[PDB]
């Protein structure tokens, strides 16, 4: 299972550039694909999403019209045609897989990341974290809270809050999906809870590997707005 | 609609793509002809499989004259036939193969039972079944060369006392043919397709193709409602 | 010969067993139905607020 | 059909 | 020689069976009220099968279920929102049974190919692939049930049963003693015992840990097609081709009550219980199911709506809904 | 005495056809789901005959009153529906004949031809092919008043410089396309169908099956006899009056509208000939 994307580099201001992600080691034809961008000093940001079979396509409100997503299932390759990119689009781009069924764990695997360097919204649910830096020590229990602009609880019973850990110099990974279920490969140290308005993430018997930046995510409605990111330090 | 959440819409889209792949596979599963290959190993059946080609069911896929045949060999079963014969209700045709030259050979068991009479009671138990009332049966009388070389030595009267004809080949073969065709109680909707094995390229396959052609014509007349 | 000895041994293993009367069996059969009668949605119809199989 | 024609 | 000794042992066993029957279940259960007319309505109707449904099994979370058709398809149904979760293609289309794991990870399937296929659902690759194949039976595989993640009991047409080991690929226990084709299999709720019904009109109680039979029940006049434990783990109901159901008890070692009606001449395909064990649902060959009172033998309900023979019948774990699968290629959910 | 019996025959044919087409349409709508191609064809045929039977009282009014006292919109719509759905009915009958011909003579292609999707595509093509004449009837159909006779007529207006020529041309085009091609196709298809069925071992296997084959043959002969006996006289009569000779006799007027009544009588008999004689529609009805 690997997602390796390429095509970035120095771009003339006002030009165009096409990215391509080679997917190998998994069933590409049954996964919906996402694109996540990251500023060099700010948090992550969703770009676009194509579904399985190119049926349903969602764009973000700030990239609509400029960008174009496309996929090719026999070649197992996801493309990203960018046109008339401005000075804001210089960022680190990630490719995400996601499957959606009862019991699925979307946003599980993340791309290695490619760079892009150019020569330089009231209806959305705003996710806001209460802190930005928490000094921690190895061996204690650390809890980090969050705040949402809208109740993420749905009438079927689910709550669309996902947690992510981005270690420094590495790609982010999934920790807790639906606020009550652990992802595969995640130890029992991480635990999540919420009330539909205020959410908590607790870590018992924390280790030195668990240092990084914690991102939250709502998935109740498109576009996907991401958290500011809580960075831990030793 | 707008009531569904962001993940449930993608789940519905996945379900619709699954149902599209299911109907695209169901059309190909419905556009092919299934053939239930009955008979016994002592009669000679694997040689007919080898002629038509050139651990409970042997599935043989072959295409002749742009028609796809799936032949199911169920000879490896060692249980009661009743509890799995109801699975083959939707089969197009039975291919039932018995040997002529086993007319005088005794069975492997200690009891003095003829293999020809065991084949006739097996054909009577299969042909008079409630699941196969509208299913055609293609009968293959095998080992004609050995039967021809053997009937010159032993008479046919040792099998059953009903035969009163001469010891020649063609009259005795036609009388065995009509004795197999007399076992059909349901002579209205069922027809028996008796054919001596030719042991020649594109003869038995041609006969089975013509038989399946007649059954597809009867099924199309039932689908039109003209029949 | 060998099968009959196995059948005799199986009937000897079956005969050396402890059995109870049918009255205590009937009482313990009715007690499970009478004790868990409130937890059976098939026995008594559940209202639609708690039913997950809504129309 | 027939009725809707010029017949004298 | 020892046939007379075996006959004397059978004499002693049925004399003990006569001595243990000092009363009647119909007489003692007179003090309970009748259930009345059970009216159940179709909540969901599952569509997308183009073949004859032969088996189903509910999930452990009372929401998902599995379905086995004869076009070579195992379909995992989301029973609340009618969605298709997985569509597993089968290497052999002739499949007579299917099971679902108590952990939700694996799916078993078997049939006339004499191979018990174990499929893994939670793969990292994203598709359901073949994980194990148990090719150890010489007769048709009629039923299979999951004791655990790494254990499975299978019943086959070679008059034997088997306790397997999934991660190795070989059977750990071979259960011999049946003289007929074992058609149905039901595990106990504590997963310590099981009982198997065969075509010799007898049901045998087996032991998982020891590996040998303990009790043998007679009384049927034809082949046994269905079996299911009462939810306490002490009694079980059997369905035959004699249009009768029978309630056997393990401690009393005799039958308790016969479920029959005069105009019904058709056999039983699948029996099941509710969560409380008061209602016994049995699908027949007259295109219908019937909800019998399991303590009064009264025909309390009729489930009609299928166009062909109802093959499989399942009741979920919490007792909410009842899934009925028939040969008309529709799974109907009743509540 | 003659106009009363003629309008009574028209009334009988109208009521019988409307009740027939309505019962068949209702059964296809609710009793039997449209999963086969045959029921789709019967559905489109019943719809075409139900829209053709609607025109009949207006023709009765034109015959008896000798005047059209309605508006021009009603004239245009009734003409367009009558022509449009008459061609739709005839082409539906011809495609059903071709479908059963392919079903019997080419059984391997029947698997690749008897799809419900393909049947729907073919039926949309038949309705579109009729739509050309439908749009031509909407554009050319209209009402004109005749001063010397002091009566108003509803008809297909053509320019009067070459009215007799373009009218004769249209009558030859309509007669050839709606009669010569469907009749020859139905004769060739059913003749080759019966010749193919005579070479079937199953049909000649037993006396009872031979009886069933005889019944199928009788059914084919009945359907073709009804189609020929009903369409041939009015087509020949219109052609003879169009070119051979022009006249205007009372008895000739009665025979003219009697042949028109026979042409609509075929459409009124089509539900009984096609739905109430199929062995599958009986088992759906029972
Ligand atoms: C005035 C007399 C002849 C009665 C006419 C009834 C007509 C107008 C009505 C009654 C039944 C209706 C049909 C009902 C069902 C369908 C199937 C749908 O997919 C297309 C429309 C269609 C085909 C309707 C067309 C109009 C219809 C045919
Ligand atoms: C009633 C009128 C309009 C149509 C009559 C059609 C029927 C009765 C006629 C017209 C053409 C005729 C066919 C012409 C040619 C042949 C080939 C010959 O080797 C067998 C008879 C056969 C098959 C005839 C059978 C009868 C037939 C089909
Ligand atoms: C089954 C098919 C062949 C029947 C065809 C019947 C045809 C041939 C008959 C029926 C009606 C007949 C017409 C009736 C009236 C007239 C008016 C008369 O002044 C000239 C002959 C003429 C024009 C007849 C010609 C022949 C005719 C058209
Ligand atoms: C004249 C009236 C009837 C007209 C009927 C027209 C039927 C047209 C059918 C076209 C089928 C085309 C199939 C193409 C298949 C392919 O090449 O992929
Ligand atoms: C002589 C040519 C014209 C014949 C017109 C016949 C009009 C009535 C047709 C009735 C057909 C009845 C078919 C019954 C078939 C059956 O049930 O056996």
């Amino acid at each position: 299972v690997q997602l390796v994307e390429s095509g970035g580099g120095l771009v003339q201001p006002g030009g165009s550039r096409k990215l391509s992600c080679s997917a190998s080691g998994f069933a590409f034809s049954s996964f919906g694909m996402h694109w996540v961008r990251q500023a060099p000093e700010k948090g992550l940001e969703w770009v676009a999403y194509i579904s399985s079979g190119s049926g349903t396509i969602y764009y973000a409100d700030t990239v609509k019209g400029r960008f174009t997503i496309s996929r090719d299932d026999p070649k197992n390759t996801l493309f990203l045609q960018m046109t008339s990119l401005r000075s804001e689009d210089t960022a680190m781009y990630y490719c995400v897989r996601s499957i959606y069924y009862y019991g699925s764990s979307p946003f599980d695997f993340w791309g290695q990341g490619t760079t892009l360097t150019v020569s330089a919204g009231s209806a959305d649910i705003v996710m806001t974290q209460a802190t930005s830096s928490v000094p921690v020590t190895p061996g204690e229990s650390v809890s980090i809270s969050c705040r949402s602009s809208k109740s993420l609880l749905h009438s079927n019973g689910n709550t669309y809050l996902y947690w992510f850990l981005q270690r420094p110099g590495q790609s982010p990974q999934l920790l807790i999906y639906r606020m009550s279920n652990l992802a595969s490969g995640v130890p029992d140290r991480f635990s999540g809870s919420g009330s539909g308005t205020a959410f908590t993430l607790t870590i018992s018997r924390l280790e030195a590997e668990d240092v990084g930046v914690y991102y939250c995510m709502q998935h109740l409605e498109y576009p996907l707005t991401f958290g500011a990111g809580t960075k831990l330090e030793l | 609609g707008c009531t569904l959440s962001a993940e449930d819409k993608a789940a519905v889209e996945r379900s619709k793509m699954i149902d599209r792949n299911l109907r695209e596979d169901g059309e190909k599963a419905a556009r092919e002809v299934k053939l239930l290959l009955l008979g016994a190993g002592e009669s000679g059946k694997s040689t007919i499989v080898k002629q038509m080609k050139i651990t409970g069911i042997v599935e043989t896929h072959f295409t002749f004259k742009d028609l796809h045949f799936k032949m199911f060999d169920v000879g490896a079963q060692r249980s009661e036939r009743k509890k799995w014969i109801h699975c083959f209700e939707g089969v197009t045709a039975i291919i039932f193969c018995v040997a002529l030259s086993d007319y005088d050979l005794v069975l492997a068991e200690d009891e003095e039972m003829n293999r020809m009479h065991e084949s006739m009671k097996l054909f009577d138990s299969i042909c008079n079944n409630k699941w196969f009332t509208d299913t055609s049966i293609i009968l293959f009388l095998n080992k004609k060369d050995l039967f021809e070389e053997k009937i010159k030595k032993s008479p046919l009267t040792i099998c059953y006392p009903e035969y009163a004809g001469s010891n020649t080949y063609e009259e005795a073969a036609a009388y065995i043919q009509c004795q197999f065709e007399d076992l059909n109680k349901r002579k209205d909707t069922k027809e028996i397709y008796t054919h001596f094995t030719c042991s020649t390229d594109t003869k038995n396959v041609q006969f089975v193709f013509d038989a399946v052609t007649d059954v597809i014509i009867k099924n199309n007349l039932k689908d039109c409602g003209l029949f | 010969i060998a099968q009959a000895r196995k059948l005799v041994e199986q009937l000897k293993m079956e005969a050396n067993i402890d059995r109870i009367k049918v009255s205590k069996a009937a009482a313990d059969l009715m007690a499970y139905c009478e004790a868990h009668a409130k937890e059976d949605p098939l026995l008594t119809p559940v209202p639609a607020s708690e039913n997950p199989f809504r129309e | 059909y027939g009725g809707f024609l010029r017949r004298i | 020689q020892l046939r007379q000794e075996a006959e004397q042992l059978k004499n002693q066993i049925r004399d003990a069976r006569k001595a243990c029957a000092d009363a009647t279940l119909s007489q003692i259960t007179n003090n309970i009220d009748p259930v009345g007319r059970i009216q159940m309505r179709t909540r969901r109707t599952l569509r997308g099968h183009l073949a004859k449904i032969y088996a189903m099994h509910w999930g452990t979370d009372s929401r998902l279920l599995v379905s086995a058709s004869q076009d070579g398809k195992l379909i995992i149904w989301d029973s609340y929102t009618t969605n298709k979760v997985h569509a597993i293609p089968l290497r052999s289309s002739w499949v007579m049974t299917c099971a679902y794991a108590p952990s939700g990870n694996y799916v078993a399937c078997g049939g006339l190919d004499n191979i018990c296929s174990i499929y893994n659902l939670k793969t990292r690759e994203g598709n359901v692939r073949v994980s194990r194949e148990l090719a150890g039976h010489t007769g048709y595989l009629s039923c299979c049930r999951f004791l655990d993640d790494n254990q499975i009991v299978t019943s086959s047409g070679d008059t034997t049963c088997a306790l397997w080991d999934i991660e190795t690929g070989q059977q750990t226990t071979t259960f011999t003693g049946h003289t007929g084709d074992v058609m149905s299999l039901s595990l106990a709720p504590d997963t310590r015992l099981f009982v198997s019904g065969a075509c010799d009109a007898s049901a045998k109680l087996w032991d998982v840990r020891e590996g040998m039979c303990r009790q043998t029940f007679t009384g049927h006049e034809s082949d046994i097609n269905a079996i299911c434990f009462f939810p306490n783990g002490n009694a079980f109901a059997t369905g035959s081709d004699d249009a009768t159901c029978r309630l056997f008890d393990l401690r009393a070692d005799q039958e308790l009550m016969t479920y029959s009606h005069d105009n019904i001449i058709c056999g039983i395909t699948s029996v099941s219980f509710s969560k409380s064990g008061r209602l016994l649902l049995a699908g027949y060959d007259d295109f219908n199911c019937n909800v019998w009172d399991a303590l009064k033998a009264d025909r309390a309900g009729v489930l009609a709506g299928h166009d062909n023979r109802v093959s499989c019948l399942g009741v979920t774990d919490d007792g909410m809904a009842v899934a009925t699968g028939s040969w008309d290629s529709f799974l109907k959910i009743w509540n | 005495a003659i106009p009363v019996i003629i309008t009574a025959v028209y009334s009988v044919v109208f009521v019988v056809g409307l009740v027939g087409n309505s019962l068949v349409m209702f059964v296809i709508i609710r009793y039997t789901k449209m999963k086969t191609a045959t029921n789709i064809y019967i559905f489109n045929l019943a719809l075409a005959d139900a829209l053709v039977t609607t025109t009949m009282p207006f023709q009765s009014t034109v015959y008896l009153m000798n005047s059209w006292p309605f508006g021009d919109v009603l004239c245009k719509i009734v003409i367009s529906i009558d022509y449009y759905n008459m061609f739709t009915s005839i082409f539906t009958l011809t495609m059903m004949s071709v479908d059963r011909y392919i079903a019997v003579c080419h059984p391997v292609k029947a698997l690749d031809f008897r799809t419900p999707l393909k049947a729907k595509i073919i039926n949309i093509c038949i309705w579109l092919l009729s739509s050309s004449v439908g749009i031509s009837a909407i554009v050319l159909g209209g009402t004109k008043v005749r001063e010397d006779v002091d009566v108003i007529e509803c008809s297909l207006q053509f320019p009067d410089d070459d009215y007799s020529w373009w009218d004769l041309f249209m009558k030859i085009c309509v007669f050839i396309f709606a009669f010569v091609i469907p009749v020859l196709i139905i004769i060739v298809c059913y003749t080759l169908m019966i010749l193919r069925l005579k070479s079937v071992r199953l049909l000649s296997g037993s006396r009872e099956k031979d009886r069933n084959l005889r019944r199928i043959t009788r059914l084919v002969l009945v359907v073709v006899a009804v189609f020929v006996v009903c369409w041939t006289p009015i087509h020949i009569f219109i052609l003879v009056e169009a070119l051979g000779s022009t006249s205007h006799s009372t008895a000739a007027l009665s025979s003219y509208y009697f042949c028109i009544a026979l042409g609509y009588t075929n459409s009124s008999l089509n539900p009984i000939l096609y739905a109430f004689l199929d062995e599958n529609f009986k088992r759906c009805f029972r």
